[PDB]
């Protein structure tokens, strides 16, 4: 999931947006 | 916006930058 | 353990530091 | 919620783990 | 994206994380 | 400035943007 | 409560968040 | 030391109470 | 070198940048 | 102390220094 | 002071800590 | 340069001088 990958990998502020309420 | 290697609490900061008052879930796997 | 006035970020690094793995919800709506 | 307890007032660790999943 | 009040140390982060690698400035005088 | 909007007002990620290189 | 891997300036954090009004000393061996 | 052990290995936020005043 | 005001965390922050490998205390009682 | 001239008053990182062990 | 090894959102919380009002510039190369 | 060097290898805050304004 999106800890993981923009940990391991590299991950966008976009890609962050799907994890608001 | 540029890609972002966030780990940690770096990560948490991210999210409540990007959410603010919407909030937001941090759910890492295992 | 001790009583603080926890805020903004500062709030959401606490969550992290407390829950960890378990992860968190951070909801001010709530 | 949180932001009134924690923020506003004052909390401690163990209520602040009643936010944790 | 959200509106923020981003102040003092908090709004450098913000920076960083929305300039990355493009890099800023952070000129409160201007 | 950026503390006028960013601080005293409040402000977006894209107006952040603004103070990128 | 859960075990922590705490690096640098992240260990200050947290025992600023332990410790609160009752301080604490940082001191590393070396 | 505690600074050594959380950065090396793992720590707790019990141990850590163990370094406040 | 410039004068800040530096509370809670910041201060704690502020106090790991400028002692490091020395170690600090933290004693706001005192 | 370190709060009252810090915090509610302004400090320079000479005079935080005064802190390191 | 102490030499330090500061990475990522760490430099820029150094710079904001050391310049202040004075403002800095963040400029990595590529 | 600077982000290189405190990150790459070490730096002192006397250097971090020189990016003021
Ligand atoms: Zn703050
Ligand atoms: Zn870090």
């Amino acid at each position: 999931g999106i800890v993981e990958q923009c940990c391991t990998s590299i991950c966008s502020l976009y890609q962050l947006e799907n994890y608001c309420n | 916006f540029v890609n972002q290697h966030l780990c940690g609490s770096h990560l948490v900061e991210a999210l409540y930058l990007v959410c603010g008052e919407r909030g937001f879930f941090y759910t890492p796997k295992a």
